[PDB]
RNA sequence: AAAAUUUUAGGAAUAGUUAAUAAUAAUUUAUAAUUUUGAUUAGAUUGUUUUGUUAAUGCUAUUAGAUGGGUGUGGAAAAAUAAAAAAAA
């Protein structure tokens, strides 16, 4: 009645000159329904390899992100600064010859380090963008995340999509577009607001300085007006102002 | 304040005392122990140690219940002096593998050592608050404290190891039958929250397999109490032990059946399951030695090439054992015999059922020959007036007058092993329960030590309940011993209790201490 | 990886865990 | 392809030769190509697969079979366990010229597989061997990455679990810690091991000098299985067996302008 | 200091084609053939100790 | 001729699939 | 820093990789570089004044010594036992 494992056939054949060979082949195991052994810890449990980084291009590169996103509570405070910090440091770690015999498949398994970590870095940080964006930056209706974490982890996300691969393979099996630097109006905007609602923002200091430069040069290249990083009150009176005349106004 | 401890019978090797014998003062005492024991029963206990044949030749009619009775304590002898050696003993393994060889060698062997010790280090016995030891520990401890001289101990020694083969030779099952094995429930998984509760479901599965196949002349039984919730041993025949080693694993507990059901069906099922292999012609010692080297110069059918040279086992030689060899982790036509070690049913050398019912007419006959080898009474009480020995029986300190040790010693005595099972066939007497009781009546304290040296052959030894008395109630914070290979130090440090002890073995660490 | 692990891989009569010798049951 | 060939016995008994005598990707590639046409691949097939993944030490064959395993839906039994944890500590990794032998480790997180295949070989019900938990402290801890909580905990587990301490593990660890600036914990290796008794160790034993307190490229070193240099260490042995200290060379067992048998002496 | 012993003559010639004596000189410490050959072969099956 | 034995058929049922409707 | 000569009976791919730039780039730019005119791994052998044989374009030999770095001393690493080297009267 209790279930008994297949047994395996012991064939003994004499060799002509006289050596014997002895085989154990399970011929019954190799066909009939796999007896499943049911664990004694309940149910039977598995190890995962979702988190294993390797050269096949049909999935991304698992990052802490895509543990931190597998469902968590996204309102949890000290969560969503781990994940804007795990994102900061992914972005920093992240900031190539057309060869014909990989057109039909990934960089070969030798040449992975040279060819296919950038690739997998930038598809990785497009991916996961396109799902934090709206957790590290919330959009405009206290908040979650400081103004200059925001302003760190914008600054990484620009200098990533500056730094973005611009050599398309015939190999690359996306969209073409997902090669050309991101759109971060937005951010910028959404960053301006949260910089805009607190005050001594900025500093005649060296490191307040260089952010305020960071600030003027993220608004000149996502087209967004740099009065949002200042109190409309030192803007107000006036029909229309530029970048330019803001900076040189509001310069330390 | 430290303790003394003697080895069990396992820690048995070939060349033990060897590198000892340089001090003229060891030398001395294993020149008496030899010529003792040439004059007694004429073997080669120097050869023995110093190698380990697989046949020795030994006096003629020397294992016999007629040289039993004849020697007594210390005989003069010198009738038998150079008469030639006409019987044999063999063995498949080592000579010194037998019972009634290893115990006078290693009991010669820790005499030896606590020679070297007290000459090189000028140690003291006496130091040591408590001494305790196992069978034959408890024999070598008394020697040590000065009741027995060591001839007499060798020669006690050497009579109850022909009596334990004696015994095994009037069991019907040969040598192979009897197999001792060593369980772990805490690895075993029964219940790991409370290894309380495991060792009490260990004790009703042991329970359970000897009421089921008390209708055969299978038995199994515990044996010691090593370790409070690590070890376990136990001794019976094959086929119960295949059961025991069934229902001593989770992937048999639950693949099997029930995995939520109550555990008595669990004894049931390994049985039938025991029984279905049996038939299907499962072998009972798959645990016998992966394989020996293969080397052949035939080069009829392996080649020139292949002559003279070992086959290579595998691509690293083995170093990655392939799916034949991993029998024991995936259950295969070996591997799923019940008699295979798995880290928590580990076989054991020894093949003898050491503390059983069996050895009761053991017990009996073993008595005369304590009662005449003790001392004068005289010695006795100026050891027994007001370091304390420690009994293996009621795992507590020997007290002559105790009120409760006399109660305690009756418990121990009547009470049957766990998987003892006894019917109208078994053979039993009251023998020692009344040389106990004549003892108790105070005519001697002689009579009432011969009986507790006797009365362990078949009673299990409580050594977790020794440890205990040893470290609570006397205070012992360091706990030494004195053996060759060293395994007791490991029992003593496993154990947790939180207070701490410190470990040494005095020939091995003489260097620590 | 899904992709790639079942190509070419097509379901069997008895390599379903949940299958039974014979593989109809009817009520050297 | 001719029914003989064809009969998954065949199959069966060509991998397994293979895999006795033949490199990891010989099996891999013929294991993938077969399950790719026909050929169902049973337990005993991927334990099989998995013996020459182990043999050779590597980790993202393992993980590729066990992936292939999963989508198969093979209920594996310790075997398997025991072979995947065993790769992973067999993995290769040294600091040759400033130049890791291998980077894809970082990327692997081969220690976290090693640790989720114990806990499920434990957890499953089946056999616990030393050589698993020391193959996974191995995983743990070695110079590439410093892991040594989690070694201290797997170390602890195995002193409470009275298992034994393999030589290559300790001398891991040891480096791991004293790189990692823990005296206190180097001293404990230390005082374990020589009461141990490790053939190391075995001499090495020195007092405690935190009596009175509570608790609270660099390395340039190669390692690679045992099958890579077994060839080596076979004809080393055989030739010179008295005098181990010999440096096994050309000449010695090969005459001029004939072959030494062993391709690729010294790697 | 026991430094009175000789140098040792442990390498021994042994003759090849043209008999040009090779010498066997023994390993450095620092590589790695022999940390591997001191281990057991076996390691579930030796012993450790 | 190999292919015309019982173990041939046997081999043919094991990779027989099935259809499901 | 170069140039030329470079072995194997049954012969196919090789790689921290070419060039430009610079006291850049583990992450620049480019339609890169090696190879069937035999490459790359593997086997063999210490490389272009040495012999033997013959009348002779041939055939057949030759030696000892340069085997990675890691506080990098020194002019130069050749630096861990090995003389037919007189080394501050």
């Amino acid at each position: 009645v209790p279930r008994r494992i297949p047994g395996t056939t012991k064939v003994t054949y004499t060799n002509k000159k006289g050596r014997t060979f002895s085989f154990s082949v399970p011929v019954s195991e190799l066909t009939h329904p796999q007896v499943t052994l049911e664990s004694a810890a309940g149910t039977w449990r598995e190890m995962d390899t979702s988190f294993c980084e390797l050269g096949d291009i049909e999935d991304d590169m698992p990052s802490p992100v895509d543990e931190c996103l597998r469902g968590g509570s996204s309102l949890d405070k000290r969560l969503i600064q781990e994940v804007r910090e795990r994102f900061v440091s992914f972005c920093r770690e992240y900031v190539s010859t057309i060869l014909s015999t990989e057109l039909n498949a990934g960089p070969d398994y030798e040449h992975y380090d040279r060819r296919l970590r950038r690739k997998r870095h930038w598809l990785a940080i497009r991916h996961r963008f396109e799902d934090v964006r709206y957790v590290i930056w919330p959009d405009v209706v206290n908040p979650s995340l400081t103004a200059g974490e925001m302003l760190e982890a914008l600054l990484w996300l620009d200098a990533a999509s500056t730094f973005c691969v611009r050599k398309v393979h015939p190999s690359d099996l996306g969209d073409k577009s997902e090669f050309l630097p991101l759109d971060l109006q937005r951010e910028v905007e959404v960053v301006a607001c949260h910089a805009r609602r607190d005050l001594d923002f900025f500093d005649p200091s060296a490191t307040s300085l260089e952010q305020f430069t960071a600030c003027a040069a993220l608004c000149v290249n996502h087209r967004v007006p740099f009065s949002l990083f200042f109190p409309a009150q030192d803007v107000c009176g006036d029909a229309s102002v530029s970048t330019g005349q803001c900076i040189v106004a509001n310069a330390p | 304040q430290r303790a003394l401890v003697f080895s069990g019978q396992g820690a048995h090797r070939r060349g033990m005392a060897t590198e000892y014998l340089r001090i003229p003062a060891v030398a001395c005492l294993w020149e008496r122990m030899k010529g003792s024991m040439e004059q007694k029963y004429g073997i080669s206990l120097q050869d023995i140690i110093t190698e380990n044949p697989t046949r020795l030749y030994v006096y003629n009619d020397a294992y016999d219940v007629a040289a039993i009775c004849e020697r007594s304590c210390q005989d003069g002898g010198s009738v038998v002096e150079s008469t030639p050696k006409q019987k044999l003993i063999s063995h498949p393994q080592g000579v010194l593998s037998l019972t009634s060889l290893t115990q006078p060698c290693m009991l010669a062997a820790h005499m030896v050592s606590l020679e070297y010790l007290k000459e090189t280090r000028g140690y003291s016995v006496e130091s040591s608050e408590v001494i305790a030891g196992h069978s034959l520990g408890e024999f070598s401890a008394l020697c040590a404290l000065g009741v027995l001289s060591p001839e007499v101990a060798i020669d006690l020694v050497y009579r109850r190891g022909a009596l334990m083969e004696d015994a095994v030779k009037h069991s019907s099952q040969s040598n192979e039958g009897h197999l001792m094995f060593a369980c772990n429930p805490q690895r075993a998984k029964l219940c790991v929250e409370d290894p309380d509760l495991a060792v009490d479901q260990l004790h009703i599965f042991v329970e359970l397999i000897a009421r089921n196949l008390s209708t055969t002349a299978s038995f199994i039984e515990v044996v010691n109490y090593n370790i409070s919730y690590e070890q376990y041993v136990v001794v019976g025949d094959p086929i119960a032990l295949s059961a025991l080693g069934k229902c001593l694993d989770p992937q048999f507990r639950a693949t099997s059946c029930g995995s939520s059901a109550t555990l008595d069906n669990i004894v049931r099922t390994a049985v039938s399951s025991v029984l279905q292999d049996k038939q299907e012609g499962i072998t009972m010692n798959p645990n016998t030695g992966p394989a020996p080297d293969f080397v052949t110069s035939c080069a009829r059918k392996y080649g020139i090439r292949s002559t003279f040279r070992r086959f290579l086992r595998g691509p690293d030689d083995g170093y990655t054992p392939s799916l034949e060899e991993l029998t024991h982790l995936t259950l295969q036509e070996d591997g799923r015999s019940g008699l295979k070690k798995k880290s928590w049913f580990i076989p054991l050398p020894l093949s003898i059922p050491f503390h059983s019912s069996m050895l009761r007419r053991a017990m009996d006959l073993f008595l005369p020959v304590v009662r005449d080898a003790l001392p004068d009474e005289e010695t006795m009480r100026s050891f027994f007036c007001i370091p304390v020995w420690l009994t293996n029986l009621t795992g507590t300190a020997f007290r002559p007058f105790d009120v409760d040790f006399q109660r305690d010693a009756l418990d121990a005595m009547q009470s049957m092993n766990v998987g003892e099972i006894r019917h109208n066939g078994r053979y039993h007497t009251n023998l020692v329960e009344l040389a106990f009781k004549n003892g108790m009546d105070t005519s001697s304290v002689r009579d009432m030590c011969a009986a507790v040296l006797a009365a362990q052959l078949a009673h299990p030894v409580q050594w977790i309940d020794v440890m205990d008395s040893a470290v609570f109630q006397h205070g012992v914070r360091e706990a030494h011993e004195i053996s060759p290979v060293r395994t007791v130090a490991d029992m003593f440090k496993r154990t947790v209790f939180a207070l701490d002890i410190v470990t040494r073995c005095l020939p091995s660490e003489e260097r620590f201490l | 990886s899904t992709a790639r692990l079942r190509l070419l891989t097509y379901p069997m009569a008895l390599a379903q865990p949940h299958a039974t010798v014979p593989l109809i049951q009817p009520t050297t | 392809t001719d029914p003989v060939r064809r009969d998954p016995t065949e199959f069966l008994r060509v991998l397994r030769r293979m895999s006795r005598t033949t490199s990891w990707q010989k099996t891999m590639l013929f294991a993938s190509k077969g399950r790719m046409v026909g050929y169902r691949l049973t337990r005993e097939h991927y334990n099989t697969v998995l013996f020459s993944q182990s043999l050779w030490g590597r980790a993202l064959e393992i993980v590729r079979v066990v992936r292939a395993m999963q989508e198969d839906k093979v209920q594996p039994n310790g075997a398997t366990y025991y072979y995947i944890v065993n790769g992973m500590g067999n993995a290769d990794h040294g600091w040759n010229y400033d130049f890791r032998i291998n980077r894809r480790l970082e990327k692997i997180q081969h220690w976290r597989v090693a640790l989720e295949a114990l806990e499920a070989c434990e957890a499953n019900g089946f056999d616990s061997t030393d050589t698993m938990h020391n193959s996974a402290l191995i995983t743990l801890v070695i110079p590439g990455f410093n892991r040594w909580q989690q070694a201290s905990l797997l170390l602890q587990r195995m002193l409470r679990e009275d298992r034994r301490m393999h030589p290559t593990m300790v001398k891991f660890y040891h480096d791991c810690l004293v790189r990692n600036n823990r005296p206190r914990e180097a001293s404990s290796l230390m005082r374990l091991a020589a009461e141990r008794g490790v053939h190391g160790y075995e001499d090495k034993w020195e007092a405690d000098v935190y009596k009175g307190r509570p608790l609270d490229t660099e390395i340039n070193s190669v390692f690679r299985p045992r099958v890579y240099r077994q060839l080596w260490y076979k004809w080393q042995h055989i030739a010179n067996r008295y005098r181990p200290t010999a440096a096994l060379k050309r000449r010695q067992l090969a005459p001029r302008d004939s072959p030494t048998g062993i391709p690729g002496f010294y790697r | 200091a026991p430094h009175v012993l000789e140098k040792p003559k442990r390498v021994d010639c042994l003759r090849i084609h043209r008999n040009r004596p090779l010498l066997l000189h023994p390993m450095k410490d620092n590589n790695k053939l022999l940390e591997l050959s001191k281990l057991p072969a076996r390691p579930e099956f030796d012993s450790w100790t | 001729a190999v292919a015309n034995l019982p173990f041939a058929k046997m081999i043919r049922v094991g990779m027989l699939p099935e259809l499901k409707s």
